[PDB]
């Protein structure tokens, strides 16, 4: 049964083809879809898509949006894949955990686009394609498996390229130093507030996050004689023991 | 001071509640001598007529050696009623419900009336004993058929403890009057009369045999079948004296069984001959002394547990063989005499006799050393072994115990065909002193065994397997064809256990030379033949010795046991020593100048990389940075003498080619502040330094790469050289500010993200810091244990066979690996790789994990480990996996002083990957304990275990890559390798991923993709594993017991998604199958399902 | 079924990541009423899940002061209080205690937590003021969660101010009143006539108030405006069904009538 091509909660079932193994005569890779929203500038008009190919990059999804494009007079603005963790190497960052700037869903890769009536027809199209593949096999719209999977995960073993490096911490090192000199600066120049108060500074420190975090992270002398209180105390000590 | 006793008294009520079997089988018994009551006399009949009256019956006598001819038997040939005693085990208490069987003791001593003054030579007496059991099992048969108790007994003629000269009649049941639930062989003995002679021949130095080598082995036998009654008196009155003897000898035996020590024999050719009523009989002569001036040694001020530790004190302080043993007589102090009689001795003069003549030199040597060992585990105030001191039976392996073995097969043929099938003696003077000819052989084997090796093993121990002391009723004698003679015993363990710091050393040394060649150069040269000559050395001496061919596969203890043998006991008998070649081509053979010949406990690989990395470091030093070195260490697995390739230069097809070397810079307050910037200028400092390097030395070359082997870090790479002497190294700069910076990012993380960071911070503590003092200080400690090399890397690939490398951890195998070695108790340290490796896995078969930490002491024999340090160890221990319920993601917890947390090396594995390892382990022992060491034993234990489950790739790069990682494939010649072998640095460096493998990373990638649906491993030692063309690698993986079915889909399933129903998905399998040979397109040839 | 410590310790180590299970696990302790060993036990699980679901470590983070509701005391109610929104996120925790103490009928708690947790987030959003107005009405308090409307109005900035009367029309049209309702009503009209939706859910609640009279007139008083084809579509079957479901023959006549004007 391959009819059945939509789920429950408006998850579109995307089947497409798998190549030749020497050993493998079957080939099918799911995936989901969506369109959700947000006002924020990463979440408005975009799409879910789950269960991803290994190595899913900007220029196959180019490319297979394109054939969609030419396949069935769809439009589509695609720029980027937003947020694709496949691997899970970048959920915690470490930089923004300790850093000065630079501040701030498993296998789903999000993806918007410029028109909202461009990723509707795309949305047509894809339902339309599902319950295409749902009915025939073999006449598919197709994401083929083109592999630059290849090329990023075959040649890990190169060096790499000295001058990229070094122009590159270069560039690094150039803003970094910049940045940190004016976070400095403004530390210990001047802080008056609204009204009248200097504020406290260190010889030597840093950053106003510094002094933040430092202060949050930062969240005897009296006697048992000399009173005639305790004098009344220590005589119902005295006739009591 | 508190809790062992509790522990004492737990092994009270194992042993106790023996009065159901002891009331019904003492009732029998006292219908038994109830019956021996009403046995009637047998007066003097003749030998040469009861010769023809046993003929046709169906008891045929039993005999001593020689059977007696009647030429000179012109003795009292009597019976009388003897006196009953029902004595020893069963009336001093020391029954251990065991389910191979107790013994028991009834004493039949002769009456006075059927011997002389001179009845004690030439063993008539004894053939007057043997006809008398004759008699009385004929007398006994017949009553017991017409009593028809038949149908469950069984009686048989046995021997007295494995001694010929006194035979025995042990009674087995089997399935109202039956007893067979329980311990078996109710045993009668008769006994000799109490005091008949002066002690002349009673003492050690008799013999009136004919042409005067004495007998001192025959006047103790004799002297043991008479006067083991004033003992009784003796152990009786100090019963009625004190109460803890019964606990103490409890005990003592308990512990002598799990040694393997009971008191048979050690003269036969058997580990044993000490026992339990020794162990009486030196408590109670120590009772009243034991010092040279008779200081009480013993009071029963104190309980069991101290009487135990002064035993053991006083027997591992106090020797008995060679110089100094005890005194003592029971008509009476007790003292320490001055010389030792070569042989296990303590005098007592009341009766004259040498109670510890039962075993031999050999066997009180390991007995002395047990009292050693088991005294340093038990003076200890640290840790609590009560069950690795007593609660394992040590004695169930021989291989465990012992170190290494052979088997002598001797096809002598006959006793007549002795003389030219063996080259041992053939004597009166050997026959005088021996009973037959597997104590001939076992005395001549066990001295040339000590000659031979000397200063090259700790202790040797012969026994003589296929020996039974077990002969039938219808039969005179063992009537058996023992494989090639008709001697009780089949074929002989020669057991070694090894000083291991002189096994391979290439030549023993005999005294030197002066002109008059004197007595012991006469014995060397005699004893060496045509092989030993008296050679010049480096210092100039001129000294007797002999060259040592050594092999790899072979050490040579085997070469010199195999002359020791084949030139002195026989000349035509072979050795079977099978096992240590079995694996030791299961060891990787490096291509190394005369690497056959080479030694495996040779380092020389290690050395010539580390040479190289001396030379890095002096030309690293020796130039000037912005900011200079603090200091570097490396922390390679080479650098710590446990890398699988053995390492030769430009082998690059090892994946841990490429050893780290740490590098650290002086404390410059100057540093970049967040963690991406930070490690970016480590990168800057690698740039300058292999910008001097090509400037500077362009004879080493170099290029950089990406590491990801700790976490959620992007902008880390590790500096990679190539040193023209042919190695790799790779360089990680540490800072100060590592540290702070991941603790601080720790502090300011968000609530729910915890862990992860701790885990990030835990992998790199791992990695960097403590993993410094974990290379220094078992690489300090190998050249102490000096198996440690040799038996990680057997571990480590039976592991990677077993295919468990991928998840665990080489410093963790390698921790689990010093575990045997730094606590070896209650055995020895490994001398040799088979005991190592099977200790290696007994232990962790035996090993537990909820209520069993893993403490040790990376320390230097006879800076530990306090009590203080190990209750902390202990109690965060504790409340780590009672925070932890069962193991559900920690699983092992390895402490050591360098890591009181223990959580260090154990993170990250998944607990299928750590049950697999248990269950092998148990099933390794299993295979052990049943099926015995074999080739195909040893094949099995190293078969990949594929178990087909769900998943089987097969995958083969399109080069062969054994001749590049530098491990020889046994070839017939060199050259052929040689053409191959990789000596050359490849000049595009970017051509090592095709020179080496993939697998093991994109396993990893894998992995950590499909983290929670299924766990994938690969052989990570390519060809090491995969046969011999070195091209066959797998892939396997295990799914997760949550994805058995279709499950309702979600958002947060994250996995590879089918829906079946509009409300559940199962895997792709196939899909998923497809994209893993996909992405190894050129990789994958083979697949299978299932 | 699971019956014993090592099944159910089965079931959370072959399942680590279904709340079904972790609160099976959970209300077998709370069926047997160990419920401070259950207590212990959540110490075990809050950090024994992963920590990846939201939605599940919600679901243990319920669980957990479900159990302090069911059982436990408000000193101690505060501090695992605390230690939630401490760990997770403060408001849902909020939500989630103010249906769990209206739930266990604590009023002595539950009003003043209504006024804290409305004053804390309500200046970014509404529902936890409407909770709090829709909750004072079911206990009889009219007027005084009619007098919400200025606390909602100086707490909000002025992006919701349209939806803040929206929201407490809606819950007068629910249960309050229906004139005093519209009371509230015309400061939505007044404010904003060009938000479709305010117009037709207006009207739709005066039907789900059912006042058939002023319904027969509210409908035909919207339509002398600017309505557009949807809109006009919209109107016209959500009265003419609702008619189907003395003006039904004019009404017919305007179906054809504003057509052409």
């Amino acid at each position: 049964i391959e009819d059945i091509s939509a789920m429950k909660n408006g998850f579109i079932v995307v089947p497409f083809k798998l190549p030749d193994h020497k050993a493998l005569p079957a080939s099918l890779h799911f995936m989901f879809a969506k369109r959700h929203q947000s006002s924020n500038s990463n979440e408005s008009d975009c799409l879910f898509l789950v269960n991803l190919p290994l190595l899913s990059n900007i220029e196959h999804m180019k490319k297979f949006v394109g054939q969609l494009c030419g396949k069935y007079d769809t439009v589509s603005h695609v720029e980027e894949l937003l947020y694709n963790d496949e691997f899970g190497l970048h959920e915690v960052d470490l930089s923004a955990l300790t850093s000065d700037l630079m501040s701030s869903p498993r296998n789903t890769a999000l993806l918007k686009f410029v028109d909202a009536a461009s990723i509707n027809n795309c949305w047509n199209a894809l339902k339309k394609y599902s319950n295409l593949h749902a009915k025939h096999p073999n006449e598919l719209f197709e994401w083929t498996y083109t592999t630059p999977s290849f090329t990023t995960f075959v040649n890990f073993y190169k060096p790499l390229d000295i001058d990229y490096l070094k122009e590159d911490i270069h560039t690094h090192m150039a803003i970094f130093e910049q940045r940190e000199a004016q976070a400095q600066e403004d530390v210990q120049s001047s802080i008056v507030d609204e009204d009248g108060f200097t504020l406290v500074v260190g010889k030597n420190t840093k950053s106003l996050n510094s002094i933040r975090k430092k202060i949050l992270n930062k969240n005897k002398k009296a006697k048992k004689d000399f009173y005639r209180f305790q004098v009344r105390e220590r005589k119902k000590q005295e006739i009591n023991q | 001071s508190n809790i062992f006793k509790l522990q004492i008294d737990e092994l009270l009520e194992q042993v106790k509640l023996k009065q159901k079997h002891v009331l019904k089988v003492e009732k029998f018994l006292h219908k038994l001598y109830d019956i021996l009551q009403e046995i009637p006399d047998w007066e003097e009949k003749s030998l040469a007529e009861v010769d023809s009256f046993f003929k046709n019956k169906i008891v045929s006598v039993p005999f001593v050696d020689p059977k007696p001819i009647p030429q000179n038997t012109n003795y009292k040939f009597n019976y009388k009623k003897p006196d009953i005693s029902l004595i020893g085990s069963f009336a001093l208490k020391a029954g251990i419900y065991q389910p191979n069987g107790s013994s028991i003791d009834t004493l039949l001593t002769m009456p006075k009336e059927l011997f002389e003054k001179k009845d004690f030579l030439n063993f008539r007496c004894l053939h007057k004993r043997s006809v008398y059991l004759a008699y009385l099992t004929h007398h006994l048969l017949i009553l017991l058929k017409k009593d028809k108790l038949d149908s469950f007994l069984q009686l048989e003629y046995s021997y007295f403890d494995n001694d010929p000269l006194l035979p025995i009649l042990r009674i087995s049941c089997s399935k109202d009057y039956n007893f067979y639930k329980t311990r078996f062989s109710i045993n009668l003995l008769i006994g000799f009369p109490y005091k008949v002679f002066e002690p002349k021949k009673l003492l050690p130095n008799r013999n009136c045999i004919r042409i005067l080598p004495a007998t001192p082995l025959y006047n103790f036998s004799v002297l043991s079948s008479s006067t083991h009654e004033n003992y009784l008196k003796y152990l009786y009155k100090t019963k009625k004296q004190t109460e803890s003897f019964v606990e103490a000898t409890v005990l003592g035996r308990l512990w002598l069984q799990q040694r393997g020590f009971s008191s048979n024999m050690s003269h036969s050719g058997s580990l044993g001959g000490f026992g339990t009523f020794e162990f009486t009989i030196l408590m109670a002569a120590l009772l009243n002394g034991g010092g040279i001036n008779s200081n009480k040694i013993l009071l029963h001020g104190f309980s069991s547990y101290q009487l135990f530790k002064g035993v053991i004190k006083y027997l591992a302080t106090m020797d008995l063989c060679h110089d100094g043993h005890l005194q003592f007589h029971s008509n009476p102090a007790s003292k320490y005499i001055d010389e030792g009689f070569q042989t296990p001795t303590l005098f007592d003069k009341s009766t004259k006799v040498n109670i510890l003549t039962k075993m031999t030199v050999s066997s009180y040597q390991i007995l002395k050393e047990y009292a050693g060992e088991t005294l340093r585990m038990l003076n200890n105030v640290v840790q609590d072994q009560f069950s690795n001191i007593f609660l394992t039976n040590i004695s169930r392996f021989d291989n465990l115990k012992y170190d290494l073995c052979y088997d002598v097969q001797l096809p002598l043929g006959k006793y007549n065909n002795l003389e030219t099938s063996l080259a041992a003696t053939f004597g009166s003077m050997e026959r005088v002193k021996f009973i037959t000819l597997e104590n001939f052989l076992a005395h001549k084997i066990t001295n040339v065994a000590r000659y031979a090796l000397g200063d090259r093993i700790k202790y040797i121990q012969i026994e003589m397997v296929g020996q039974k002391s077990d002969f039938p009723i219808t039969k005179r004698k063992v009537y058996s064809n023992t494989g090639g003679n008709h001697f009780n015993f089949d074929f002989v363990r020669v057991k070694l256990i090894v000083n291991p710091s002189e096994c391979d050393k290439l030549v023993t040394k005999g005294p030197a030379h002066s002109e008059t060649m004197s007595t012991e150069a006469a014995v060397f040269k005699n004893f060496w033949g045509i092989k030993s000559s008296l050679r010049r050395f480096k210092d100039g001496s001129i000294t007797h010795c002999c060259v040592w061919s050594t092999s790899s596969s072979e050490p040579i203890i085997s070469s010199i046991v195999n002359f020791a043998l084949q030139k002195h006991v026989s000349k035509k008998a072979q050795i079977s020593n099978e096992t240590i070649k079995k694996f030791h081509n299961f060891l990787p053979l490096p291509n190394l100048p005369s690497s056959a010949k080479t030694s495996v406990l040779n380092l020389s690989s290690f050395f010539n990389l580390k040479k190289s990395f001396d030379d890095l470091y002096k030309i690293i030093f020796q130039m000037k940075l912005p900011l200079s070195v603090k200091s570097i260490l490396p922390v390679g697995s080479a650098f710590r003498y446990t890398s699988l390739c053995q390492p030769v230069p430009f082998a690059y097809s090892d994946p841990d080619f490429f050893q780290d070397v740490i590098l650290e810079f002086e404390t410059s307050p100057k540093w970049p502040d967040e963690i991406t910037s930070l490690e970016k200028a480590k990168t800057a400092f690698l740039l300058k330094i292999q910008e001097e390097l090509s400037a500077n030395s362009s004879t080493y070359r170099s290029f950089f790469s990406r590491d990801e082997s700790i976490p959620y870090n992007l902008e880390i790479v590790t500096l990679n050289i190539l040193t023209p002497e042919g190695y790799g190294f790779k360089f990680r700069v540490l800072t100060e500010r590592d540290e702070i910076l991941y603790l601080r990012a720790i502090a300011n993380a968000r609530n729910e993200l915890k862990p992860e960071l701790e885990a990030t911070f835990l992998k790199f503590t791992a990695k960097y810091l403590a993993s410094v003092r974990h290379t220094r200080t078992l690489e300090n400690i190998s050249h102490s244990y000096q198996f440690y090399s040799p038996v990680v890397r057997l571990f480590k690939r039976w592991l990677d066979t077993h295919l468990l490398l991928g998840h665990i951890t080489d410093e963790l195998a390698e921790l689990i690996a010093i575990k045997p070695f730094v606590d070896p108790a209650p055995y020895f340290i490994p001398g040799s790789l088979e005991n190592g490796f099977l200790k290696v896995l007994k232990f962790i078969s035996q090993w537990n994990w909820k209520d069993d930490p893993l403490i040790l002491d990376l320390v230097k024999p006879e800076e530990r480990l306090t009590l203080a340090q190990y209750k902390g160890i202990q109690m965060n221990f504790t409340n780590l996996r009672n925070s932890d319920p069962n193991g559900t993601h920690l699983q092992f917890f390895v402490a050591s002083k360098n890591d009181p947390s223990g959580i260090l090396y154990s993170s990250g594995i998944p607990l299928p990957i750590a049950t697999r390892l248990t269950a092998l382990a148990k099933v390794a022992v299993n295979l052990l304990q049943t099926h015995g060491l074999n080739q195909q034993t040893i094949n099995l234990l190293f078969t990949p275990g594929l178990k087909d489950y769900d998943f089987v790739v097969d995958l083969r790069t399109p080069i062969g890559l054994k001749s590049s990682c530098g491990i020889l494939s046994a070839t017939e010649f060199k050259n052929i390798t040689n053409d191959q072998a990789p000596s050359n640095f490849p000049e595009n460096l970017n051509d090592l991923s095709e020179k080496m493998d993939p697998t093991y990373q994109l396993v990893k990638y894998l992995n950590l993709k499909y983290k929670n649906s299924l766990i994938l491993s690969s052989r990570k030692y390519i060809g090491v594993n995969g046969g011999e063309k070195g091209d066959k690698n797998v892939i396997t993986g295990l799914i997760k017991p949550l994805f058995k079915g279709a499950h309702k889909f979600r958002v947060n399933l994250d996995c590879n998604v089918k829906p079946v129903d509009d409300e559940n998905v199962i895997l792709n399998k196939e899909a998923i199958f497809h994209e893993i040979a996909a992405f190894g397109n050129d990789m994958v040839i083979n697949f299978e399902t299932d | 079924a699971p019956e014993s410590v090592a099944d159910f310790e089965r079931l959370l180590i072959g399942n680590p990541n279904s709340s079904v299970v972790w609160m099976n696990y959970m209300a077998f302790q709370l069926q047997l009423s160990e419920i401070e060993k259950a207590r212990e036990l959540a110490e075990r699980a809050l950090k024994t899940i992963n920590f990846r679901e939201e939605a599940e470590k919600l679901n243990i983070w319920i669980a957990m002061l479900n159990l302090e509701n069911t059982f436990g005391t408000e000193e101690t109610l505060e501090e695992v209080f605390s230690r939630a929104c401490q760990y997770m996120d403060s408001y849902t925790i909020h939500t989630k205690l103010l249906g769990i103490y209206e739930i266990s009928e604590k009023f002595d708690k539950a009003a003043e937590l209504f006024k804290a947790t409305a004053k804390k987030f309500g200046g970014e959003k509404v529902s936890i003021w409407v909770s709090w107005g829709d909750f004072l009405i079911s206990h009889n308090e009219e007027q005084e969660a009619r007098t919400i409307l200025g606390n909602a109005l100086k707490a909000l900035p002025k992006r919701n101010h349209i939806e803040v009367v929206r929201k407490f029309a809606q819950l007068e049209f629910a249960k309050g009143d229906p004139e005093r309702g519209r009371s509230l009503f015309e400061g939505l009209v007044a404010d904003a006539p060009k938000r479709i939706d305010l117009w037709n859910v207006y009207v739709d609640q005066e039907v789900k108030a059912k006042d058939k009279k002023k319904v027969e007139d509210l409908f035909e008083r919207i339509i002398t405006k600017k309505i557009t084809r949807k809109q006009a579509k919209f109107f016209f079957n959500k009265w003419l069904q609702f008619e189907e479901s003395k003006t039904i023959e004019y009404v017919k006549a305007k179906a054809t009538e504003y057509v052409a004007s």
